[PDB]
């Protein structure tokens, strides 16, 4: 999620949103609550343990360093039973003031639950888990991390997210499709302009997740610089600039392994090879440039004099496919569209698009290129 | 001489001049908003003036059986107002002012308007009626439009109907009284005749200042306590004592050891740690000191053990052996505290952090009495919507935060016939109260 935005922590200034990152000053803080996670501890008793530290320092981010540091624990499995149900079972013999008596009501309710009790009694409790394994971060570290999650945090309200291009330009839009995210491209400076969180009314959870999975690579580049715009407030609504570039103290720490899958563009580069024979499919074409806006198409299939492009469209709004085939009437060529339904609110119809389920039914391509071969 | 003085759709009028009057070439009169009736009134009679005066229609009083038995700053209030019978009687919640006012509305026998400013508030203050006067009043508000001699409205339908009632209530009761001298109801209050008023809030000051109209529109204060007041030992209806307990042999030796470290490094630099100046001092210090910083951590982990010693867990075991048939509630401020009484004897614990559906549960298996003693926190989580208990055990805390007070104030009020509240502190421990 990044942070949540209760301790999102950022200023004002004229149209700017600037980012209240960690810095080395946040060291001395950084590793008295990395000393406060060892194996065998509380949550709880470290809820305990920083309160001074909360009036030492900005407690916003004394609360984020302690949030980060409980994501990077292992705790016990959870119960077999319910714990709930521990606890009703055994607080029903009132309160018990004889030591030996105790003993026997809880080996009593260990019996009939079958289950050590007291292990487990509070376990779906957070201030009663107790960590296994501690984390292995650097003071430097969580300072990098709690800074790229303060980003993302900040990032999943921007309306538009424009990434410009250093070195490997091809190789963002590669994740940025297996991401299936909802971008235009364009060439006046050469830079991606990401539609953010806000466009979406319905999954912007699950699309800011990945989103934020495309920032780790931007980063990781020699050169990089973004600018999103953010939008606050309900019923006034203003934007602001978010202008960052080159910033070296970030840090992922998510593994966040599998989670974007070529599934969709693959198979379907099968199917077509297999079943038609009267197409030459190239894949990965070169981008088409017309008035300076870049069209990456995912294929091009060719058959003798007739030329037509493929993009599959993982995440969409009636307003994206609306502007992007808006735009892609001025691009000279026939070109076919292939949307997703699940990953949208309307269910889309249109002269020059195919919605697919979980795969692409290359039934309806095959059906298509000749409807308008003649 | 012979002045007529005559009430006129939310004015009175006047034969010859009062001060407060100023001529009305309109209607030919001196005049004024008919709330200044009482005041001119009595500047002609104190001058031995006839006044002929029909100002006050007043409905009939109703029928009434008086059921109310007041506790004794409840009757000193009563005894305040009556002095004046135009004020305002300062209270807080839960403290009965709704008592004090019907008690003074059965003294009176005039008839009453009592003035409200939500719809629940209607429907409460009806129902205390009934229960306390033994009367079904008249509602005006939320729709409804029934006109009795004793009768409850909105501040709104009030300043609606005021020209029409102005001069039918002699006796105007403002609850909620703070609200009067805002920007629609302060001319309402101006165009009753009511000569006797009497406003009940326990947030008399406005951050706008308006209450510095409070005279005009009602009276003054005319007796004010706090909640700190109305819990000392002799006025609160429940004991209040303190049982002392020693840590134990390591803990003491922890302890003192923690307050040495503390002292020497205190006299180490010349700074000291008696007030809460000297405390801003040694936080500020720790932001870049590491130091000053184990120092504060010093005090905390001292006063930590104070708080939180085990010898409070063997005390508690006494107490709930002496108290085997009362209705406990043992609070805590840590929630990790919390959780050692729960496991130490097998008692329901309720947290800031417990799911609505568990609290639910066991606050109401408390009530109905499957549940004989509970165990809460109170850091994050006022102690509100609790039931009635016979018993409090207090633990530890920085003191009791006056909403603390407040909210024990109403469980134990409920508790019976008289009820206690156990604070358990620790003996040797330094006091860390900070001014
Ligand atoms: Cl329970
Ligand atoms: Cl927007
Ligand atoms: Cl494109
Ligand atoms: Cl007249
Ligand atoms: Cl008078
Ligand atoms: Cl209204
Ligand atoms: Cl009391
Ligand atoms: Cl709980
Ligand atoms: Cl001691
Ligand atoms: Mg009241």
């Amino acid at each position: 999620m990044g942070l949540p935005w209760e301790l999102a922590r950022f200023s004002i200034v004229k149209d700017e949103v600037l980012p209240h990152f960690a810095t080395n000053e946040d060291l001395d803080l950084a590793n008295e609550i990395i000393s406060l996670f060892k194996a065998g501890k509380k949550l709880g008793e470290i809820d305990e343990e920083i309160e001074y530290l909360e009036k030492i320092y900005d407690h916003k981010l004394v609360r984020a360093f302690v949030k980060l540091l409980t994501r990077l624990c292992e705790f016990e499995l959870d119960s077999p039973i319910p714990p709930i149900q521990i606890r009703r079972e055994l607080f029903k013999y009132g309160p018990v003031l004889d030591e030996k008596e105790r003993e026997d009501i809880i080996q009593k309710v260990s019996k009939k639950l079958g289950a050590d009790i007291m292990r487990f009694v509070f376990s779906d409790l957070d201030e009663e888990k107790k960590i296994i394994k501690a984390p292995t971060i650097s003071a430097e570290d969580l300072i990098r991390w709690y800074n790229l999650s303060l980003l993302q945090t900040l990032l999943f309200k921007a309306y538009k997210l424009t990434v410009y291009v250093s070195s490997n330009w091809k190789e963002i839009i590669r994740r940025a499709k297996w991401l299936g995210l909802m971008y235009f491209a364009y060439d006046k400076p050469l830079r991606f302009e990401f539609l953010g969180p806000a466009t979406l009314v319905k999954l912007t959870e699950k699309y800011g997740r990945n989103l934020a999975v495309l920032l780790q690579f931007i980063i990781s580049s020699q050169n990089w610089k973004i600018e999103a715009e953010l939008v606050l407030g309900k019923k006034f609504k203003r934007v602001y600039k978010l202008k960052l570039a080159n910033f070296k103290e970030l840090k992922e720490l998510v593994i966040d392994e599998k989670r974007f899958d070529s599934s969709v563009e693959e198979k379907f580069y099968k199917d077509f090879t297999n079943v038609i024979k009267g197409w030459k499919i190239i894949r990965e074409p070169e981008p088409l440039v017309v008035d300076n806006r870049v069209f990456i198409p995912d294929f091009l299939v060719e058959k003798g004099n007739l030329k037509v492009y493929v993009e599959i469209v993982g995440f969409w709004t009636k307003e994206y496919i609306k502007e992007k085939l808006d735009k892609l009437k001025k691009v000279k060529y026939p070109i076919l569209i292939l949307l997703n339904e699940e990953l949208g609110k309307e269910k889309f119809n249109g002269m020059n698009v195919i919605t697919y389920k979980r795969k692409i039914d290359i039934s309806l391509v095959y059906k298509w290129l000749r409807e308008l071969e003649n | 001489g012979s002045v007529y003085l005559r009430y006129f759709k939310g004015l009175i009028l006047s034969d010859a001049y009062a001060p407060g009057l100023k001529w009305s070439d309109e209607l030919k009169a001196y005049s004024a908003l008919a709330f200044k009736y009482r005041d001119v009134r009595k500047y002609f009679l104190e001058k031995e003036i006839e006044v002929e005066e029909n100002v006050i229609d007043s409905l009939p009083f109703p029928l009434i059986k008086d059921k109310i038995e007041l506790r004794d700053y409840q009757a000193e209030a009563v005894k305040a107002w009556l002095k004046e019978k135009r004020g305002i009687i300062v209270l807080p919640t839960g403290a009965g002012k709704t008592q004090v006012a019907l008690k003074i509305v059965s003294i009176m026998k005039v008839a009453t308007l009592i003035v409200v400013p939500t719809i629940d508030l209607i429907t409460q203050w009806k129902e205390r009626i009934n229960k306390y006067l033994d009367f079904d009043p008249g509602i005006i508000g939320g729709g409804e439009d029934s006109l009795k001699g004793i009768t409850v409205i909105t501040y709104d339908s009030a300043y609606t109907r005021a020209e029409e009632l102005g001069n039918k209530f002699p006796l105007l009761i403002f609850d909620e009284v703070h609200h009067l001298p805002s920007e629609g109801y302060s001319i309402m209050a101006q165009l009753f005749a009511s000569p006797y008023r009497l406003g009940l809030t326990a947030t008399p000051e406005r951050d706008d200042g308006k209450h510095e109209l409070y005279p005009i529109l009602v009276g003054p204060i005319v007796y004010r306590k706090s909640v700190e007041e109305l819990a000392g030992k002799y006025i609160a209806k429940y004991k209040i004592k303190k049982l002392y307990v020693s840590l134990t042999n390591e803990e003491k030796k922890r302890y003192d050891g923690l307050r040495k470290k503390l002292k020497d490094f205190l006299s180490s630099r010349g700074l000291k740690l008696q007030n809460l100046d000297d405390f801003h001092r040694l936080v500020k210090l720790a932001a870049k000191d590491k130091e000053a910083r184990e120092a504060l951590l010093a005090w905390h982990e001292s006063l930590n053990i104070a708080v939180n010693s085990q010898s409070k867990i063997e005390k508690l075991r006494e107490i709930l052996q002496e108290y085997k048939n009362e209705k406990i509630i043992v609070f805590t401020r840590d929630t990790q505290m919390a959780y050692r009484i729960s496991k130490t004897f097998l008692i329901p614990v309720v947290t800031y952090k417990t799911d609505k559906d568990e609290r639910e549960e066991i606050l109401q298996k408390f009530r109905d009495g499957e549940y004989r003693v509970i165990v809460a926190s109170t850091v994050f989580d006022e102690g509100v919507d609790v039931p009635d208990a016979t018993l409090a055990i207090v633990m530890g805390g920085y003191g009791t935060k006056r909403q603390f007070l407040q909210r024990l104030g109403r469980i134990l009020r409920k508790k019976d016939k008289e009820a206690l509240l156990i604070e358990i502190v620790t003996k040797g421990t330094a006091d860390y109260r900070l001014s």
